[PDB]
RNA sequence: AUUACUUUGAAUAAAAUAAGGUGUUUAAAGCAAAACAUUAUGUUAAUGAAUAUUCAAGCAUGGGACAAUGC
RNA sequence: AAACUGCGGACGGCUCAUUAUAACAGUAAUAGUUUCUUUGGUUACAAGGAUAGCUUUGUGAAUGAUAAAGAUAAUACUUGAGACAAUUCAUUCAAGUGAGUUAGGAUGCCACGACAAUUGUAGACAAGUAACCAAUGAGAAUUUCUGAUCUAUCAAUCAGUUGGUAGUAUCGAGGACUACCAAGAUUAUAACGGAUAACGAGGAAUUGGGGUUCGACAUCGGAGAGGGAGCUUUACAGAUGGCUACCACUUCUAAGGAAGGCAGCAGGCGCGUAAAUUACCCACUUUCGAAUUGAAGAGGUAGUGACGACACAU
């Protein structure tokens, strides 16, 4: 360990991945950028797996190479860019678009949208300071800078970006009645209504959320991320409409 | 190399350290490098990540603040007069943080008369004879060996008589 | 005055010239200089009023005091501006599903804002980044005990 | 181009209406 | 039969032969034990710039 | 007022163990294949077991009987 | 084609000698440090020499050996308009955060100083470059708390040792090192020693419950390349399929001299009760590179295989 590891071995690769333990030796270790390397599914998992247009990585690269692939806005022709949370995920040759959402089972699922609301995107503030000159900027959960924002666009909100121009279209705040998708822990997937946000001065913050359907559970500020305002929406949830079903549901619904 | 790991220590309870690895140029570090006081002589050195250090071997001049008149000016040092540390450091008028040393008031006394229209040669005593006597006391306030330069303050009313009184 | 006994002079690490009446920096002074540390802990006067310097101090520096928080009893104080705090826990021994008592002794940094700490004192002490070979703590609150006709004050 | 005010304008029609909604304020 | 993948990214249609005994290639074809059915994958590339281009 | 005890959780790499589904002809396996749609169409945006662990520490929560330091 | 330039060989592969709070596991901190890659942003109608491949003459038995001369390019090396940023110091106005004279602004000063004097006619669009912010980064590195086998025919151990101040060095805290000061630190709840046929963990064998024994070896972390030591390049090495010196070896030799490190894949000697082919290919997984194409004893396929596991003939 002289430097910078740049293999990833197989078994060691994020579990939510669903990589098979006799397929092979090694995973592709996602490139730098924008997403975390367990918070992201690289696009040769996306193309090659989940949607089959590839069936191993020589034809992955003969898809990307191609100038085919369109992540947000811009193209990509990083076999392993790192796609992560509701980036979008758009193929004008096939005429689809996706956006890679999470579910109930803590997994990368790819929900189907329309041309004109794969035009927008909705991006977690991680942080606000001031910069060199007194000029404020915000660092969304993507990555991305932004330069002079609204004063009340503050450290744990949600901004809607237009992908197209950059700009700011929306904002939601992050207060006790709006609706929350977790992106951490066990709550992976899960969407309620945050109903308590109790504060320990030295380590955390635990949100109490309610489910639509009257569950309740717990998780860490970090893992909150606001959808909309008011129990509304602004993005289309999954199948399972961040419902997990308790079990015995799930093991019934399959045998049938 | 010399190493600035803890490997080669002893333990809290007296024991003596087993080795288990050899050296790393992790806790590598570096001969030190006493500046003098002379004619300039500034070397680069490459620190780790590609970063450049200014070794500062040997000075003559710096840059020297006034606090009550709020400037600064370039200034030829004289003597080193008083190291905390070491006496030493004080024979071989070596410059590092903190050490008192003697800088001729030429430029300030210019300063003031442009300034005020009056000539130094209200203020603490001590200071006016700095001015007179041609060897005002400052203080060195940057890294010699890190930054290759000497930035300093003059002294003023309550660390001036401390460090009066040591001379 | 009675804290300048070095070699070279104490100065804190923010000093800065307060103002005098008529408006306008008062290079004839320096502002004695405390800040409150966290997690629902009290400046002691001593750090208000109190004329000592030191740089290692919570209250009174810019050491700050990180997550990690623990309490215990003061063991020695001969050495300066440093205590031996003695925490007394159990251990669980699974195979006989019985405790036993264990200790670990901790050499934290005490600031000379607590001047009534002695030997036997209850302690609670928190984090900071290293401060010498061992010293990896700082005290924060104390709280007299019983004495032993042995008061080994700081 | 670009760099001439293509840019650069920008750099001061964003500083701009920046001043605007920080002055707002109330 | 089976299942249709249409793959314009790659100028392709990919299907499951399920046999119930230039463009074409067929690749990973196996019998049931007992003889009969016989299963595989078949590589449909249609325009022959393609094959050549996107071919191994 | 703390600690201990206890109940719920948070957070926590997989592989492995247990365990859910799936006729590798059974089985050890694999996490795929199809059951039927006679299957391009559709179940389908198909499965990924809730996969649970888990001790000794650490964090939060409800209770204070049995215990230690209270002061 | 070759060559200059750029990137890479610090990943991967092998082994378990060292190692007894060391390492490792969970945990927490970095308001005590932080690169490389990638990602989001921000800040003259064109100048100067010389160098390889090239040509020519050569030496040596010889190495991945080398000498002279004559030319010739840059996204190699420099100068230079295009107009701030970032460092140190001194003073000062001060809002998020549990908490900061804190991100930030102002004054004066020093050093540093730009966005190739760049590239496609074709696949304006590209492409490239310097600094500075931020992400990547729950990464790397240090550090907090808790947790190890046997031994008292090991009972006292320690003098940079324990702390303080000032400094030095480092990317950085820190006795990491130096000067002065004080006498401190650990121990019967087992310190300091000694042993291990001891790398730690996930785990494995056997078990009614409790347990006992094992874990070199899939994966994670650590350490090493015959033994120490010292360094170069670079973002990352105290690198060894890099270099220097000493010790112990091995090989070539024209006797003058020279390189080499299979605890990489095959294989050979020795040792032992004890362990396989001097095979084929980058088609799978994935890594590197100027990049859809080239490499890869990583990886895959094949050969030996009563270590074991499953079904099944007579």
């Amino acid at each position: 360990a002289r430097g910078p590891r740049h293999h990833l071995k197989r078994l060691n690769a994020p579990h939510h991945w669903m990589l098979s333990k006799l397929g092979g030796t090694f995973a592709p270790k996602p490139s730098h950028g924008p997403h975390g390397m367990k918070e992201c599914l690289p696009l040769i998992l996306i193309l090659r797996n989940r949607l089959n247009y590839a069936l191993n990585g020589r034809e992955v690269t003969m898809i990307v190479k191609n100038r085919t692939i369109k992540i947000d806005g811009k193209i990509r022709t990083d076999t392993r860019y790192p796609v992560g949370f509701m980036d979008v995920l758009s193929i004008p040759r096939t005429k689809e678009n996706f956006r890679l959402m999470y579910n109930t089972k803590r997994r990368f699922c790819l929900v189907p949208l329309t041309a004109e609301q794969a035009k927008f995107k909705l991006c977690k503030i991680e942080k606000r300071v001031l910069g060199t000159g007194a000029i404020p900027y915000i660092v969304t959960h993507d990555g991305r800078t932004i330069r002079y924002p609204h004063p009340e666009l503050q450290a744990n909100d949600t901004i809607k970006l237009n992908l197209e121009t950059g700009k700011i279209v929306d904002f939601v705040k992050f207060d006790i009645g709006n609706t929350a998708m977790m992106i951490g822990g066990n709550g992976m997937g899960r969407v309620g209504v945050i109903v308590k946000r109790e504060v320990h001065p030295g380590s955390f913050e635990i949100v109490h959320i309610k489910d639509a359907k009257g569950n309740t559970f717990t998780t860490r500020l970090n893992n909150v991320f606001v959808i909309g305002k008011g129990t509304e929406t602004l993005v289309n949830l999954p199948l399972d409409k961040g419902i997990k079903k308790p079990l015995l549901q799930q093991v019934n619904e399959t045998i049938k | 190399g010399i190493t600035r790991d803890s490997r080669h220590k002893r333990r809290a309870t007296g024991g003596k350290k087993n080795s288990m690895q050899k050296k790393k140029k992790n806790t590598m570090g570096r001969q030190p490098a006493n500046t003098r006081l002379g004619a300039i002589r500034v070397h680069d050195v490459r620190c780790r990540y590609g970063i450049i250090k200014r070794r500062a071997l040997r000075l003559e001049n710096g840059n020297f603040s006034w606090a009550s008149q709020s400037i600064t000016k370039g200034t030829k040092i004289l003597n080193v007069v008083y190291n905390a540390s070491d006496n030493d450091f004080v024979r071989t008028n070596t410059l590092v943080k903190g050490a008192i040393i003697e800088i001729d008031p030429a430029p300030f006394r210019l300063w003031f008369l442009k300034f005020y229209g009056k000539d130094i040669a209200k203020f603490d005593e001590a200071l006016l004879e700095g001015f007179q006597s041609g060897r005002v006391l400052a203080c060195i306030s940057s890294r010699p060996g890190q930054t290759g330069s000497v930035e300093g303050y003059i002294l003023e009313g309550k660390e001036l008589d401390f460090y009066s009184k040591k001379i | 005055m009675a804290e300048q006994t070095e070699r070279a002079y104490q100065k804190q690490v923010f000093h800065h010239h307060s103002r005098n009446e008529k408006g306008e920096i008062d290079f004839g002074n320096v502002k004695r200089y405390h800040k409150q540390i966290g997690m629902g802990f009290v400046t002691p006067a001593e750090a208000i009023k109190g004329t000592y310097i030191d740089k290692k101090c919570p209250f009174t520096s810019d050491v700050s005091i990180r997550g990690r928080t623990l309490s215990g009893i003061v063991k020695s104080c001969h050495m300066k501006r440093t205590i031996i705090v003695r925490r007394d826990y159990f251990h669980y021994v699974s195979k006989y599903q019985r405790y036993e008592k264990r200790h670990k002794n901790i050499a934290v940094h005490c600031s000379p804002a607590f001047r009534q700490l002695k030997e036997g004192d209850h302690v609670v002490i928190g984090q900071c980044r290293p401060l010498s070979k061992t010293v990896r703590f700082n005290v924060l609150k104390f709280t007299s005990r019983g004495t032993g006709d042995k008061k080994q004050f700081a | 181009k670009l760099h001439k005010i293509a840019m650069l304008k920008e750099a001061k029609r964003y500083a701009a209406i920046l001043n605007r909604y920080k002055v707002l304020k109330a | 039969t089976r299942n249709l993948i249409v793959n314009p990214l790659l100028c392709r249609k990919q299907v499951v032969v399920d046999i119930y005994h230039q463009t074409i290639v067929l690749n990973g074809f196996v019998t049931k034990y007992g003889g009969g059915k016989t299963s595989g994958f078949a590589l449909i590339y249609d325009t022959l710039s393609a094959l050549k281009k996107f071919v191994p």
